[PDB]
């Protein structure tokens, strides 16, 4: 990372949303279990292969 | 050949409390590594290695839950004074108590050998599929049939257990007279035999997952039930490990206190009603599946109802201390702590119950601190007060109370300083089972690695506590354990007592 | 060892009528039977070289320490060791262990519920999926039934009986009605048009059908070690009694087992 | 002797006397020892226990207050009540 | 001591050299609790140093 | 009787129902079986191989 | 229930009755905890000291200062910069940014 | 047993709440939405959709007037 | 002369409860608890 | 959006869903703070004034039908008082 830039937590490529939008979000995964948590939004939902 | 064959229920709860030393020995190494890895940013002394540190968090869980609790409060405690409690001459199935108490070697053999095979088996306590399922080699086998043979050690000493308080019990005594101890773990036995099959059919059908190529937990099956198995055997777990240091803290505020304990049949009540609620609010764990809202809905609203029986048992504990003659003693100060501190553990439940706060503190070390509150500070302080109770009678060794007093402070400061700072980190969203952590995290972890070596020291400590015992003649008490010697004989009761009612 | 005898009567058998016994090697020798088959069973899962044959060897010590362990128990009865509150003991333990092997039963079904009632995607939300010919319930199945509730009655007559003949007729009826249960049970498993690895159906309806068909295996036999101890003294006290009710348990777990996977086609 | 039925045939009364133990007439335990456990109830709580020793050639001794007086005796039998005396039906 | 039909069945002032076997059997019981993980952890960490 | 009956009338009919290879049909996880390499029990394979 | 305690009394004389509720005196307790405190301590300046493999650049003193020459300001690839946690941090809600600020 | 005390019942009261609740939630899964063993269940809209709809509003419809009012806490 | 069990509990009134007042100190700590919450 | 040094609490929300859970949680903290403050120093002072240099014998207080009463359904009001939201 850069000064500026956050350790651990800085990606390479955002996720970018409008906002005043309702927005749907499907959560999946591809092999084992994981969760998509992000605590400003409250959204923590597991994302779980096959659903 | 007396410690390989026994027969004896005083023997093999004395095998039992070794054991869970022994365990408890092994998951306090196995959580100063934790503790090391976790008290500066970046990586520490596990090198960088995720794995390792996801086997060393999976075997620190399952060895303090499964092989130091339970082997104390449930085979210990259970084992060595329930008889001489009700008034039994011995166990109803002798030889079935030995292989209570012999299952249990095998099963940590074989725990500790699968982190010695292949890369381990990093899954978590909980063993959670696909993970569990992707792990090529043979360690998550060998952790899966440790959890077999643990299960069935449990299950073999309820069946004891039932069979002794149901029909042994002295002459002229009922089930009115019997101690809080013994209807803690009489209701202790009666949740395992519930609950522990659900999870070994649940452990059967991850073994044929694994290794038998079936479609159980998998691409064509459901993922989500093994979560609803393994949590509805889990939930009633953790009612197994906290019910007899229920009884245990009765049985030491009422001796020091001169007192009987107050509301004897509302402390029955109240751990009946805990007993029968912990077999349907399980998915209490599983609010961030994806379940329907109406699940959801249930499921917070019957968890709340458990804080109701825990709070009469706490504000009946104070009304036993109120209004006596208290003399405070070692054992009394670690029930005074558990009571002021188990408190603080389950008013943090109650915060937990509600779903839509708990979608910001999942997996977070907010539910950390809440169950090391409950374990490390309900569970231990239990086990830590029958240890200074009932040692001399159990033993035949006194201990020093000055080193003891010693020990009981620099634990409550070991604790109250690991695990209040991890309440911060959870609720500023530091996730758990993470050894790499952000930047800014860095002062609550400081301190909290702080707070273990503290810890580490006090268990040091507890081993320069014992000393020789004086040996003093019995006339009258109010349970049947302290109107014999120390040690008693080896056949203990050599005249089975009778309970006569007066004429009142 | 004369005054052994002398001794116990003395000090234990004439104060209380529980029975307190000598020490014993047979549960350590368990334990560390369970250890060694534990080892074979995970190293025979992945193919390893001679695993099977030392999961082999933990159980045949496993059963073999059993078997001494349940002689000695026998011997034990055949001494007069046993009052009458001991043998209502021996019921009520085995009562216990009825509930638990319930409970592991209930736990086996909720998958076969939970899986059969809401297919999925993968699936293509078809159930039973299509390739699977199910089971069905009016054939071999139905007479199975009828085979093992003529065994619930068969063990129900010598629970009752108080001649010996009936009492050995009737328990050997039983038996041989159990084990034609199981007989045609591998038909079943012989002729039948998928596998276990043959989606979530054929899993579920060979695991629970395998437990069921191992705890037949265990009925049996443990009835068939309740007649030798009637054919030798007439006289089996808690051991016919116990026997009696783990086959009645049995026959209770095949209603369910029947009404879920056969008739629900779950 | 307070009324048989329901009581178990082996539990050796004494327990079952119609009697309340004074200090001028206590209740004689009978012992195979030289010294016994006994538990005596409140008189005026059934809920509580009192357990205590009694010791071959003592005086009466009280353990709950208000309550009977006792006086162990060694035997070498004890009378298993409920098919001893009642089968003697005196 | 008679264990079996003594008056008790733990006579710790009775074995010969209590105090010092006592301190080696807690010693031992700290050594292997505290370190049974120590050699797990440098058996994998040596596996992957290859 | 039925059973004696069902004993005689055991393995002597045939099904030459061949089944596609679907997703959900021989779940091969891990390669073969822990006896080999077709099921227990199973002489008659019905799975298809060569789909055409 | 008096008696009990007594012989409990008997049998652990090393537990005073002197009539106070901290019965073993401070004097006693307050320099070994202190001891054990400071001896924990040790342990943990052991491992924070000799016992890392991987120190962050993050925690370096020079991205610290060239950190807090920026402040807790978010970049963005698809607008201008944000000021992070705008309610803990004070700022009013006409303010969005740094560069959108551009003060008077 | 014993005589239960006066508390057990003032327990026995939401406990026998969450029992009926969790008899009611078990019971109405098979009458639900996706618990259909077929694709054919939704080739017929209108009934779907009609049950569909009924399973979201039960229990739903006694929260909706406080959910437009943002009744979300104890106090405001 | 026998051996006597001695007097060992008050009634509860004429102990150390007749100064403790319950009810103030429950006001006490309910106005505490109450004050830090608002 | 971002969480900091020495942090107590939650961090700032960007939805009307967080923000409702933060209040939700802070309900819950006010009784939460009562219970603890009235567990408390009840503890603090049955254990100073009940100490065996003040008391000569204890009492006999067995059951209090009244309180036992009264700390069951308090709580129970609490917990349908939080429920609802
Ligand atoms: C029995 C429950 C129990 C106890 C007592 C403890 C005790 C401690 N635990 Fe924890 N812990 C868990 C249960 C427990 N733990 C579980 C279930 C997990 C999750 C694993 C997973 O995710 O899979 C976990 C994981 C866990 C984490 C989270 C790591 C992560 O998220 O990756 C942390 C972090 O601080 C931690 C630290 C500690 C510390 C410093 C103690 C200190 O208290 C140190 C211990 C000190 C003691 C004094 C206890 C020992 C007791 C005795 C020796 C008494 C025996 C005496 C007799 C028998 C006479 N452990
Ligand atoms: C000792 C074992 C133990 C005990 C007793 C408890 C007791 C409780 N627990 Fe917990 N819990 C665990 C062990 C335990 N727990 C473990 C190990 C985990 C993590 C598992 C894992 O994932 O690894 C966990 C996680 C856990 C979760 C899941 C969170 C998550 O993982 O995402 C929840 C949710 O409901 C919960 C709630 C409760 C509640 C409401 C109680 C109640 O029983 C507490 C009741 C007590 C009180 C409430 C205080 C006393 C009451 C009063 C003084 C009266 C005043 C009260 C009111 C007015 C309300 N705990
Ligand atoms: C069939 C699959 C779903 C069945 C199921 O369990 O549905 C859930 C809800 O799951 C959902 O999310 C809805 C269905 C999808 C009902 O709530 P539980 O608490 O799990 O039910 C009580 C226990 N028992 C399973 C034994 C009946
Ligand atoms: C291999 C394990 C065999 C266990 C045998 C067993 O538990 O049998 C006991 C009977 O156990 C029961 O009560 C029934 C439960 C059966 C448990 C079977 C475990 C199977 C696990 C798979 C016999 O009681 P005991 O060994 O204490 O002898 C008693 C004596 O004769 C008179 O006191
Ligand atoms: C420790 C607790 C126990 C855990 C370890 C148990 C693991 C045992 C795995 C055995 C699975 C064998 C399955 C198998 O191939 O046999 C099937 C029967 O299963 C059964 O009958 C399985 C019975 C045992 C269940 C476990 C029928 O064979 P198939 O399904 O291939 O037959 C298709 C014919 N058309
Ligand atoms: C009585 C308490 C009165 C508190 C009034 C002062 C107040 O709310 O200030 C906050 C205190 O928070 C706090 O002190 C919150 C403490 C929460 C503890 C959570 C652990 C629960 C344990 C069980 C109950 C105890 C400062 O907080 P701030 O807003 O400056 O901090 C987050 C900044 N980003
Ligand atoms: C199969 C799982 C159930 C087995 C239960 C064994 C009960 C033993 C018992 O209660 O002992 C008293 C009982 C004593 O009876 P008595 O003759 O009335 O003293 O023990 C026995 O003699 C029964 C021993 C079990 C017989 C073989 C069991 C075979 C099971 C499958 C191999
Ligand atoms: C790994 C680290 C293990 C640390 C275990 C801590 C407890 C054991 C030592 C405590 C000493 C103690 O209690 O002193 C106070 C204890 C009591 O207080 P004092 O009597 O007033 O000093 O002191 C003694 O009585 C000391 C008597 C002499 C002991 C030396 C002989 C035995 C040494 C055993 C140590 C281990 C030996 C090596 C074994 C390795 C495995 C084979
Ligand atoms: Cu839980
Ligand atoms: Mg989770």
């Amino acid at each position: 990372v850069q000064p500026g830039q956050l350790r651990v937590l800085e990606v390479d490529e955002r996720l970018v949303l409008p906002t005043n939008t309702l927005i749907r979000l499907l959560v999946t995964a591809s092999d084992v279990l994981h969760s998509w948590a992000v605590p400003a939004l409250g959204v923590k939902m597991d994302a779980v292969p096959g659903r | 050949m007396r410690w390989l064959y026994s027969t004896s229920h005083k023997d093999i709860g004395l095998l039992y409390l070794v054991f869970a030393f022994f365990g408890g020995l092994l998951g306090t190494s196995l959580s100063m590594l934790i503790r090391y890895e976790l008290a500066l940013p970046g990586r520490g002394l596990l090198d960088g290695n995720g794995q390792l540190y996801n086997v060393i968090i999976t075997g620190h869980g399952i060895i303090m839950l499964l092989f130091m609790v339970m082997p104390a409060l449930f085979g210990g405690f259970g084992n060595w004074l329930l008889p001489i409690m009700i008034g039994a001459p011995d166990m109803a199935f002798p030889r079935l108590n030995n292989i209570s108490f012999w299952l249990n070697p095998p099963a940590l053999a074989l725990l500790l050998l699968s982190t010695l095979v292949e890369q381990g088996p990093g899954t978590g306590w909980t063993a959670y599929p696909p993970l569990s399922v992707q792990h090529s080699g043979t360690s998550v086998d060998l952790a899966i049939l440790s959890l077999h043979l643990n299960g069935l050690s449990s299950i073999l000493g309820a069946v004891n257990m039932l069979v002794t308080v149901a029909g042994l019990r002295a002459p002229g005594m009922k089930l009115l007279h019997m101690p809080l101890f013994v209807w803690a773990i009489a209701l202790t036995a009666v949740l395992v035999i519930l609950a522990v099959p659900v999870l070994a059919a649940a452990l059967v059908m991850l073994l044929t997952d694994r290794n038998i190529n079936t479609a159980y937990f998998c691409e064509s099956g459901d993922l989500i039930l093994y979560q609803h198995l393994f949590w509805f055997f889990g939930h009633p777990e953790v009612y197994i490990l906290i019910l007899p240091a229920f009884g245990i803290v009765s049985q030491v505020v009422s001796f020091f206190s001169q007192k009987p304990v107050f509301g004897l049949t509302g402390m029955i009540c109240a751990m009946g009603a805990i007993s029968l609620l912990g077999f349907i609010v399980w998915a209490h764990h599983m609010f961030t599946v994806g379940l329907d809202l109406d699940t959801v809905a249930y499921f917070t609203s019957a968890t709340m109802i458990i804080a109701v029986p825990t709070g009469m048992k706490i504000f009946s504990w104070m009304a036993t201390i109120y209004s006596g003659r208290v003399w405070f003693t070692t054992p009394m100060w670690f029930a005074v702590g558990f009571i002021c501190l188990f408190t603080l553990g389950g008013v943090t439940g109650v915060v937990l119950a509600n779903a839509g706060v708990d979608m910001l503190v999942h997996d977070t070390y907010y539910v950390v601190a809440h169950f090391h509150y409950v374990l490390s500070m309900g569970a231990v302080f239990g086990i830590f007060a029958g240890v200074y109770f009932w040692g001399n009678l159990i033993t035949g060794l006194g201990y020093h109370e000055g080193r003891a007093m010693v020990h009981f402070w620099l634990l409550f400061i070991g604790v109250n300083l690991t695990f209040f700072p991890q309440h911060f980190l959870g609720l500023a969203g530091m996730p758990r089972r993470m050894f790499d952590y952000a930047d800014c995290f860095a002062g609550w972890n400081a301190v909290s690695s702080f707070g273990a070596s503290i810890s580490f020291i006090s268990v040091i400590v507890f081993a320069t506590t014992f000393q020789e015992a004086v040996r003093t003649v019995p006339r009258t008490a109010t349970t049947l354990e302290w109107v014999l010697l120390a040690t008693p004989a080896h056949h203990a009761l050599s005249q089975v007592p009778v309970l006569r009612t007066a004429s009142s | 060892h004369q005054t052994a005898k002398e001794f116990y009567m003395e000090h234990i058998g004439k104060r209380h009528p529980f029975h307190v016994l000598p020490p014993s090697p047979w549960p350590m020798l368990a334990g560390w039977g369970t250890y060694v088959s534990c080892l074979g069973m995970a190293a025979w899962f992945h193919n390893m070289p001679t695993g099977g044959a030392l999961m082999a060897f933990g159980m045949a010590n496993i059963a073999w320490t059993a078997i001494t362990w349940w002689r000695d128990c026998a011997i034990e009865g055949d001494m007069g060791m046993h009052t009458e509150v001991v043998r209502k003991n021996f019921i009520s333990g085995m009562w216990a262990f009825i509930v638990s092997e319930a409970l592991l039963f209930v736990g086996l079904l909720w998958a076969c519920l939970h899986l059969g009632m809401s297919p999925s995607v993968a699936l293509q939300m078809q159930w039973p999926p299509v390739g699977i010919e199910p089971i069905g319930w009016d054939k071999r199945a139905l007479v199975m039934s009828a085979v093992l509730a003529a065994s619930y009655y068969s063990a129900n007559v010598a629970m009752v009986a108080k001649d010996p003949k009936v009492v050995m007729g009737a328990l050997a009826t039983t038996i041989g009605l159990g084990a034609m249960f199981l007989a045609d049970q591998y038909l079943e498993y012989n002729e039948t048009p998928f596998t276990i690895t043959d989606s979530p159906y054929g899993t579920t309806f060979f695991v629970t059908t395998g437990f069921h068909g191992m705890h037949v295996l265990l009925g049996s036999l443990y009835l068939t070690a309740a007649l030798m101890m009637y054919k030798r003294t007439h006289n089996a006290g808690a051991a016919l009694k116990s026997s009696i009710l783990y086959w009645h348990f049995v026959d209770i777990v095949w209603i369910a087992v029947y009404g879920i996977i056969y008739v629900g086609q779950y | 002797y307070r009324p048989l039925g329901d009581k178990e045939l082996w539990h050796e009364a004494w327990m079952y006397e119609d009697k309340f133990g004074t200090e001028e007439d206590p209740i004689i335990v009978p012992s195979l020892e030289a010294e016994r456990i006994i538990g005596v109830t409140d008189p005026e709580d059934e809920t509580l226990v009192v357990w205590g020793i009694l010791k071959d050639g003592e005086p009466p001794r009280q353990f709950v207050e208000n309550g009977e007086f006792y006086v162990l005796k060694h035997v070498e039998y004890i009378k298993k009540v409920g098919d001893v005396l009642e089968a003697i039906e005196g | 001591y008679d264990f079996e039909h003594g008056p008790h069945y733990l006579q710790p002032e009775k074995i010969p050299n209590f105090w010092s076997k006592f301190y080696a059997g807690t010693g031992a019981l700290y050594a292997v609790g505290l370190g049974v993980p120590l050699f797990a952890v440098w058996w994998q960490q040596s596996k992957l140093k290859a | 009787a039925f059973m004696l009956y069902d004993f005689a009338v055991g393995l002597e009919e045939e099904h030459h129902v061949t089944i596609p290879p679907y997703p959900w049909m021989r779940i091969r996880r891990l390669p073969g079986m822990p006896w080999g390499q077709d099921g227990l029990f199973e002489g008659h394979p019905r799975v298809a191989t060569t789909w055409p | 229930a008096r008696a009990q305690i007594e012989r409990w009394a008997a049998e652990h004389p090393t537990a005073p009755r002197v009539g106070r509720i901290f019965e073993v005196p401070l004097g006693y307790v307050v320099p070994r905890v202190a001891a054990g405190i400071a001896a924990a301590g040790c342990l943990w300046y052991m491992n924070n000291t000799f016992l890392q493999t991987y120190r962050p650049e993050s925690l370096s003193k020079e991205f610290l200062e060239e950190q807090a020459k920026i402040g807790e300001v978010a970049q963005r690839m698809n607008a201008p910069p944000v000021y992070l946690n705008p309610f803990t941090n004070r700022i009013p809600g006409s303010i969005l940014g740094p560069e959108d600020a551009k003060p008077e | 047993p014993f005589k239960l005390p006066l508390d057990a019942y003032i327990l026995m009261l939401p406990i026998t709440y969450a029992s009926a609740a969790f008899v009611a939630m078990c019971c109405r899964v098979p009458t639900a939405d996706p618990e259909t063993s077929s694709i054919a269940y939704y080739e017929d809209e209108q009934k779907s959709a009609a049950a569909a709809q009924r399973y979201d509003n039960s229990f739903k419809q006694f929260f909706d007037a406080r959910i437009r009012n943002h009744k979300v806490g104890v106090f405001q | 002369k026998a051996v006597y069990a001695p007097s060992e509990y008050f009634k509860y009134g004429e102990g150390a409860s007749k100064h403790f007042g319950f009810a103030k100190h429950v006001a006490i700590a309910m106005t505490v608890g109450l004050g830090l919450s608002f | 959006d971002s969480p900091q040094p020495w942090q107590l609490l939650f961090q700032d929300t960007a939805t009307s869903t967080a923000q409702a859970m933060i209040d939700l949680h802070h309900d819950i903290f006010f009784f939460l703070i009562t219970v603890v403050t009235l567990v408390f120093y009840m503890m603090f002072q049955i254990i100073t004034k009940f100490h065996y240099s003040k008391v000569l014998k204890p009492e006999k207080l067995t059951h209090h039908t009244t309180m036992e009463v009264i700390w069951t359904i308090i709580p129970t009001l609490i917990v349908v008082m939080i429920a609802i939201p």
